[PDB]
């Protein structure tokens, strides 16, 4: 099947984590 | 209805919530301002240059389910309690609930042969800095612990809020103010005894107390499996490893005596029964050194395995603790797993919570709330399932800290 | 007392990069010496031993 | 209180009803091994019943235990130096504030 | 607070201001001996900034101290036996009354105690480290005998070379073995520059 992974490197996404996109909190703690 | 309702869920309603837009969700923390140098530099001389230093963070989504099934005949008699499917929906939400309720707190993300990523999300238990944590080697909870743990959290900038302990320890606590009561020699006619603390104030702001019915102590063994999916049972060997930092010696009258061992097997769908029991005898002079168990995997399993729960009794007891959790090196039948028990946790003992309660702290990203999905007819029998999808961030670890082995007797 | 108050001072461009200073002068002054005391050697340690 | 409905030869049923003694699950007991009631019991008591998702409200108890309840609470008598012509003494307790709620 | 305007070599004129530490005369000093701070030292310090014609308003402490301090009242809580439905617990003690007025207590996050030894140089300009020798003194007032339990014990020594861009490196490290008879005697250092140093030396801080 499709599926999203949990792989942080972009280099490394294969398969459905491909699709995805950054996501990044705007705030700085 | 004999079991909990509601309003028995408190961590659940009171952690913020923030929406989720994907499976890796990132944020960026701001360390130093700059290294120390030194600013003194003279008239007309030009200064050094100092840099900052920033991070960023990632944390990972997981998921919850379960499934409930109603037959087609018993859709169509007369119940005498009203309509059957409601009554399943409402048993499966409560059910999510306490499990979420229980996993925000026992959570463990490195569960997984070869200690690779797990099916959990990480609880507070394990997102809290080593650092701040403050033993009391099996002793009563006193006023001064208090002051500690505000003193530890106001040290890192933060701000005291709230404190989360189990009622036996609330109870425990409470007992230790009644040799402060007075009573006045005009006596009246009845009296209202018993005193109970709600709040605290500190020299660093103010703590509220927040009794938790699910928060409790050392699950202890169980001889039953918990699910007929669990994998099968093994076996153990024991004896003295050759370290030199274990803590069993810090306990009262010494570390001295004799322990129970046994392990039990656990995946993603329960725990299986135990394994024999082991008694291991440590002398005087090996309180330093730790035990060492070998764990061998079952030879004809039906499920894999994935982790291993360790369970010690107290000095010279009989009854079993759970004190120790890791995951298998390998799946294979018939895998060695080695592990040396330091005492990092005495057995029959819990543990308490504190931290800044706020949305700049701590917030749960959710990907989905809890939602509900029918199910193809394979049957005469209507099936549906119950997801969520999500996992918990801690900003800060160390505007936060912990209590470990407290001692209460409330319930005996 | 304080000659010039917290202040920014740019650099000259010797490249590609942007450069600014932060500066402050002045210096505290203690008419009274005596007016003043200390404590020393305060042992305290909130964290304390257990035992 | 002291009912009991399997008093019949062989162990049948009798003819009496069950009492509160009878009925009450035998892991919520707490035995006191011939010594006094104390303080920290009521507590005790007060959790038997909570880790059960119950709420306690009442506490039965025979007069005797009642006036012996009143013993810890003789040393915390305290009197103020302008003292009066006669005084009186003794402190009956007839609530409590546990970590569970409050009984009677 | 921690300011000192004489560490240019030879005891010159440096780059640094006096601070609160320096100002403030040699002889209004209490030594507490490595004691808590009790209630009397209070009156100790008002009557010492009396004693000269003033008038003590502020007293700023670290935090620590601060809670040790409040600490101490725990154990004088009473409660009345008309019992309410709950309680709130915990003492903290904002100001003090002493007989030449009353006196706030400021807590003050960035008072710290005395920084621990750090293994590594805090700028690349800092100075290169070098050697020390440490024996017995010959002194007749030394104050090694104040502690609780006496002078007598084993003792490490380590120096740092300074100036106005940063910390060097620690020298090596000296164990000196004081007797019961010599508390009253010091601690002779001998401290000797680097060979070879890139940056300029300016002051020592010694480490105990």
């Amino acid at each position: 099947a499709l599926e999203a992974g949990h792989t942080v490197n972009p280099l490394d996404l294969e398969g459905g984590g491909a699709f995805r996109v950054e996501s990044l909190e705007r705030s700085l703690h | 209805n004999l079991s909990f309702t509601d309003q028995h869920i408190k961590f659940w309603k009171k952690i913020p919530k923030q929406k989720a837009y994907s499976t890796v969700e990132q944020y960026g923390q701001l360390l130093d301002y700059g290294r120390s140098q030194g600013a003194f530099v003279g008239e007309g001389v030009l200064p050094d240059t100092n840099d900052s230093t920033y991070a960023r963070k990632a944390a990972f989504v997981k998921f919850l389910g379960t499934t409930r099934e109603v037959t087609h005949p018993m859709t169509l008699v007369n119940s005498a309690f009203g309509n059957v499917i409601a009554r399943q929906n409402k048993d499966g939400i409560l059910w999510m609930l306490k499990q979420i309720e229980q996993a925000l707190f026992w959570g463990d993300s490195k569960l997984a042969p070869g200690g690779q990523e797990g099916l959990q999300f990480d609880g507070i238990n394990k997102m809290i800095d080593p650092e701040n944590t403050i033993d009391l080697k099996g002793n009563y909870l006193e006023e001064k612990h208090i002051n500690w743990g505000s003193q530890l959290i106001l040290q890192n900038y933060g701000t005291p809020t709230d404190l989360m302990l189990p009622f036996e320890v609330m109870g425990q606590f409470s007992q230790e103010f009644f040799p402060k009561e007075r009573v006045i020699m005009p006596t009246n006619d009845g009296y209202q005894a018993g005193v109970v603390v709600n709040k605290f104030m500190t020299h660093g702001g103010e703590v509220d107390f927040t009794p938790n019915l699910f928060l409790n102590k050392t699950t202890p063994l169980n001889m039953n499996a918990s699910s007929q999916k669990a994998p099968a049972p093994g076996t153990l060997a024991a004896e003295i490893g050759t370290a030199n930092d274990a803590e069993f010696g810090k306990q009262t009258g010494g570390g001295a005596g004799v322990y129970k061992y046994a392990v039990t097997f656990n995946n993603s769908h329960g725990e299986s029964v135990p394994s024999n029991i082991v008694d291991v005898t440590i002398a005087n002079e090996d309180v330093a050194k730790g035990v060492k168990l070998t764990i061998t995997n079952p030879v004809s399993t039906a499920f894999p395995v994935e982790y291993i729960k360790v369970y010690r009794s107290e000095k010279d007891g009989q009854r079993l603790y759970e004190v120790a959790k890791f995951a298998v090196t390998t799946d294979n039948s018939g895998g060695v797993t080695e592990h040396t028990d330091k005492c990092e946790i005495l057995a029959n003992t819990y543990t308490a919570f504190m931290g800044e309660m706020s949305e700049e702290v701590i917030a749960f990203k959710q990907l989905t709330p809890m939602m509900k999905m029918d199910l193809a007819t394979l049957g005469p029998v209507i099936r549906w399932m119950i997801l969520m999808y999500g996992v918990p961030v801690m900003y800060a670890p160390k505007k936060f800290m912990k209590y470990t082995n407290i001692k209460a007797d409330v319930p005996g | 007392k304080q000659l010039t108050p917290m202040m920014k001072m740019d650099l000259a461009t010797l490249g590609p990069v942007i450069r600014w200073m932060i500066l402050m002068y002045g210096v505290p002054v203690m008419y009274a010496p005596k007016k003043f005391m200390k404590y020393t050697n305060i042992k305290a340690d909130v964290p304390g031993y257990i035992g």
